[PDB]
């Protein structure tokens, strides 16, 4: 067997709640190497959190992370943990665990665990059109607004349309709800001879929406 | 503590070209403690080089680390399309701010489009004005919102696509949001675009309550 | 919050003296030290250097599993050429508190 670190599932927690992510290593002597925790906030770089030597649970933390989180280990089940007692919205990030030899480099990584902290409740999107126009081609789309949590999936003409589509990365509004737009480029001639419909699916609220983007 | 500064923040090169990323350490560090990582969009980082010059298992010959004390260098000899990602240097608790290595293509001006808020949304109480910047290169673009002839501040958010796999361009959306109450008092809504591919800036506008 | 304390394997109160047999995994060593190995040849015309985390003699090669001995894979060596090896031991910066290695004590009961 090959070295592999496998992390626990995605979490959507309210602020003030506790949380514990796990990291299970296989294919190597669990106690022979240290396990580190790295944080990656939305659209940002990597932050060294802390490390543990599973052999004797010798834990060290970065000054920015000390007293904010707890690193622990269970030799017997080849598992490493990261935990918060009371989460804040500011903890929203992807968390990676990694294997580290004594030189401090991280040679094998876990797949990451997505942590989403919000006061917001699950809420499906409001889908509004982005209708043409104001030669050559013309642009149109849908504004997928006020939803929680991520993700949403936008389709065009139930999959029949792919060319020219641009689904923008979601943006976290002040309201704590996400908003995103999907747009498409089509020839101006095709308008009124071909119908454009965006299919928005938000699996957490179980909501499917289909909007007719008409011109004018 | 030790602070690592990566230069440049963005490296724009064609596939097959030579990539030289630099990692400057605040204090002199032992070459055994420096490592480089690659991170592709939506993937976990992978270790490339450890101990400043040692390739990790399976890392191809094109990646080579060099450097000593304060000045460390990552070199990708021939750039393979897979090689366009974000690269980080690290020594223990300290990580670099990263270097994105992107596909350099011939400069392309954005196709600009403005979208007034739908009547559907206006009954809700809020108004979203969307401005599309389509298929452009490079990424650096200034979008400005003008409500009548006044420049707007903290009432707008933008979003960029990841560089296209087929044409190496970007696309950006700017969403200016205001209340129905605020939207209904002003006439002109303009989106002013500044870009390298544009000789002078491009403005797109609409008068509220006038359309085919 | 606290590291794993030492562990007594066996005791003997013999002629007013105590003889303690501790389970010694040497984790304080295993986690702090590592070897840096330099190999020079003629192919290989530049000094190849690698790092060793585990110096464990397990196998399953036609060698041995004994003590007073260390095993490790040496990449960069070819059997047909002359190669020079040079080893150094380096410490892990994470083990240091206020520039001191193995800085602290531990708590045990003999009863």
């Amino acid at each position: 067997a090959e070295v592999q670190l496998v992390q626990s599932g995605a979490e959507v927690k309210k602020p003030g709640e506790s949380l514990k992510i796990s990291c299970k290593g296989s294919g190597y002597s669990f106690t022979s190497y240290w396990i580190g925790w790295v944080r990656q906030m939305p659209g940002k770089g990597l932050e060294w959190m802390g490390v543990i030597y599973p052999g004797d649970s010798y834990t060290r933390y970065s000054p920015s992370f000390q007293g904010q989180v707890t690193i622990s280990a269970d030799k017997s089940i080849s598992t490493a943990y990261l935990q918060w007692s009371s989460l804040k919205a500011s903890d929203t990030a992807m968390y990676y665990c990694a294997r580290m030899p004594n030189w401090g480099s991280f040679d094998y990584w876990g797949q990451g665990t997505l942590v989403t902290v919000s006061s917001a409740s699950t809420k499906g999107p409001s889908v509004f059109p982005l209708a043409p126009s104001s030669g050559g081609t013309a642009a149109l789309g849908c504004l997928v607004k006020d939803y929680f949590p991520e993700p949403v999936t936008v389709s065009w003409n139930s999959g029949a349309l792919t060319s020219g589509v641009h689904t923008f990365p979601a943006v976290l509004q002040s309201s704590g709800l996400y908003s995103l737009s999907s747009v498409v480029t089509v020839p101006s001639s095709s308008l009124g001879t071909q119908t454009y419909i965006c299919n928005v699916n938000h699996k957490p609220s179980n909501t499917k929406v289909d909007k007719k983007v008409e011109p004018k | 503590e030790v602070v690592l500064t990566q230069s440049p923040g963005t490296l724009s090169l064609s596939p097959g070209e030579r990539a030289t990323l630099s990692c400057r350490a605040s204090q002199s560090i032992s070459s055994s403690y420096l490592a480089w990582y690659q991170q592709k969009p939506g993937q976990a980082p992978r270790l490339l080089i450890y101990g400043a010059s040692s390739r990790a298992t399976g890392i191809p010959d094109r990646f080579s680390g060099s450097g000593s004390g304060t000045d460390f260098t990552l070199t990708i000899s021939r750039l393979e399309p897979e090689d366009f990602a974000v690269y980080y240097c690290q020594q223990y608790e300290t990580f670099g701010q990263g270097t994105k290595v992107e596909i350099k293509r011939t400069v392309a001006a954005p196709s600009v489009f403005i979208f007034p808020p739908s009547d559907e949304q206006l009954k809700s109480g809020t108004a979203s004005v969307v401005c599309l910047l389509n298929n452009f290169y490079p990424r650096e673009a200034k979008v400005q919102w003008k409500v009548d002839n006044a420049l707007q501040s903290g009432n707008s958010q933008e979003s960029v696509t990841e560089q296209d796999s087929k044409d190496s361009t970007y696309s950006l959306s700017s969403t200016l949001t205001l209340s129905k109450a605020d939207y209904e008092k002003h006439k002109v809504y303009a989106c002013e675009v500044t870009h390298q591919g544009l000789s002078s800036p491009v403005t797109k506008s609409f008068n509220r309550g006038e359309c085919a | 919050v606290k590291p794993d304390p030492p562990h007594i394997k066996n005791l003997s109160f013999h002629n007013d003296d105590l003889y303690v047999q501790w389970e010694n995994p040497q984790n304080f060593i295993s986690r702090c030290l590592f070897y840096e190995v330099e190999v020079n040849n003629s192919q290989t015309e530049t000094h190849n250097v690698f790092y060793v985390q585990e110096a464990k003699c397990e196998n399953p090669e036609f060698e041995r599993n004994v003590e007073n001995t260390s095993c490790f894979m040496v990449p960069g060596v070819l059997p047909d050429t002359l190669n020079t090896v040079r080893i150094r031991v380096k410490t892990n910066k994470l083990c240091y508190e206020d520039d001191k290695l193995w800085s602290n004590w531990s708590q045990e009961m003999s009863i």
